């Protein structure tokens, strides 16, 4: 929890999001770490363009399927901790209503069902656009990210058979 | 029994819109079009008389085609076989009640497409496949309107629309079901979901629609049950028109109508599909992409006199 416990201000909203993926962490985290290619396990990934290899401050733009309120954004990559399996990006452009966004995605083991599984855990803070309240922006979040984690679940379990 | 159909991906880079245009697809019972006591009055009310239907239909897919493919392919098939399953029964009950009766049959039909689509029911491919046919984030409008001598029958599910064009005025077939309606955010706040004013209103913040085929996860807050509107045909009735949110962003309905209606009387006067109808859907396609708009555009023109 020491990795998902931001200090909101009043004006921003603050949450995380789990999933537990019947996987291998090395796994998950060997998809969750090809930070060029989102799509991997985001649905709502169209195209994802970045220069160089990957490394602390690379930024990749990314273009969004149809039926959403934002069509690209920028994101830049703000730490990648191998070993530790976590992954901590920030919003930096964009036409978008997510100021200030940034995430931390965190990848442990876990015992499910008898079997090696994976916990994720994704937590994240932004600025209240306004207009909405904390709850909306938090709940809009949440959507997308119990979404992206759902996602990825069935691609890591696709995986494993 | 004449139409035209124009579609084009416009300044989109992926196609997700789709048309289907069925003539006789299906054998509609008559006592869905006139009660018993008037067809007691002609004698045609002891055997089940059937009179042939056409459907149109317009789909406008979001996160990818293969929704509103799909329900091109089967929404025809599936609402020609409950129609066919209904002869048989409306002759066992002394009154029909013919509204509920078409919102029965469109809801279980469209029911029946969005469970297919999800997965929760099988589905014939000499084959059978049970796994969802995309991802849970892929979806589809659906506006259906099924055409025939007496009636017309129009089942909306979604922001797309159905205009007919009567006499010196257009009358919506179709409410869109945009989240913000007091009625749909009633429900989907009942069932502890959020519509959230991002960009538009919008279930979770993320859809611009509280209703579709598929979609599931956003569900039970976007359900596929549409809304139907029976409306019977006058002299006064000229033309139909199915579209896309593509044209009706930039194109209002009395627009659409005035357009639709020269564009025919132009065609007539100066000279499958009909050569006039297809002249009024290219026109109202090409209208709307000279207004600015991005989308993919698909109309559909049925000529009703
Ligand atoms: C799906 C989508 C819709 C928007 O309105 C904003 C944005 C384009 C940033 C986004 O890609 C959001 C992505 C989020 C919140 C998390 C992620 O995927 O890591
Ligand atoms: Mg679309
Ligand atoms: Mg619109
Ligand atoms: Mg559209």
């Amino acid at each position: 929890r020491r990795f998902h416990r931001h200090e909101p201000r009043d004006h921003q909203c603050s949450s995380a999001v789990a999933k537990h993926i019947k996987a291998p962490v090395h796994l998950v985290w060997s998809l969750v770490r090809r930070f060029d290619q989102p799509q991997l396990f985001k649905p709502f990934v169209s195209r994802c363009e970045m220069k160089g290899n990957i490394e602390i401050g690379s930024v990749r733009e990314v273009n969004v399927k149809s039926g959403l309120p934002a069509t690209r954004s920028t994101e830049r990559l703000e730490l990648l901790d191998d070993n530790e399996h976590i992954l901590s990006v920030r919003f930096v452009g964009g036409d978008h209503r997510l100021k200030n966004y940034s995430s931390i995605l965190t990848v442990h083991p876990e015992v499910i069902d008898g079997r090696p599984g994976t916990l994720v855990i994704e937590s994240f803070v932004v600025d209240v656009p306004e207009g909405n309240t904390k709850d909306e922006t938090c709940y809009f979040v949440e959507a997308l990210l119990k979404c992206n984690l759902k996602s990825l679940a069935e691609v890591s379990e696709r995986l494993v058979v | 029994p004449v139409w035209g159909c124009a579609s084009t991906r416009g300044r989109s880079a992926e196609m997700e819109d789709a048309s289907a245009a069925v003539p006789r697809f299906a054998d509609v019972p008559v006592r869905l079009l006139a009660s018993r006591r008037d067809l007691d009055a002609l004698g045609l009310d002891a055997d089940a008389l059937r009179l042939p239907a056409h459907l149109f239909g317009v789909f406008d897919g979001h996160g990818g085609a293969e929704v509103a493919n799909y329900c091109r392919e089967r929404i025809h098939v599936v609402l020609s076989a409950a129609l066919a399953r209904l002869g048989k029964n409306l002759g066992e009950m002394g009154e029909v009640d013919m509204k509920e009766h078409w919102d029965d049959v469109f809801t279980k039909c469209f029911q029946r497409v969005d469970d297919e689509v999800s997965g929760r029911v099988t589905r014939v491919v000499g084959e059978v496949r049970s796994e969802p046919v995309t991802a849970e984030n892929v979806g589809s409008t659906a506006v259906v309107a099924l055409v025939c001598s007496s009636h017309v029958v129009v089942a909306n599910c979604g922001d797309s629309r159905i205009v007919l064009c009567r006499g010196k005025e257009p009358v919506a077939l179709s409410i869109d079901h945009k989240p913000d309606r007091k009625d749909e955010r009633a429900r989907i706040e009942a069932q502890g979901g959020k519509v959230i004013q991002w960009n538009g209103y919008r279930v979770s913040g993320i859809l611009a629609m509280s209703r579709s085929i598929g979609d599931r996860y956003l569900k039970p807050f976007v359900i596929p049950k549409p809304e139907v509107m029976v409306v019977p045909r006058a002299k006064d009735d000229d033309c139909l028109i199915l579209a896309s949110d593509g044209l009706w962003d930039v194109v209002s309905n009395e627009e659409a109508c005035k357009v639709a209606r020269r564009q025919i009387l132009l065609w007539h006067k100066n000279n499958s599909t009909d050569p006039a109808a297809q002249a009024a859907a290219d026109y109202l396609m090409r209208l709307a992409l000279k207004k600015g708009s991005e989308d993919n555009i698909t109309v559909i023109v049925v000529d009703l006199k």
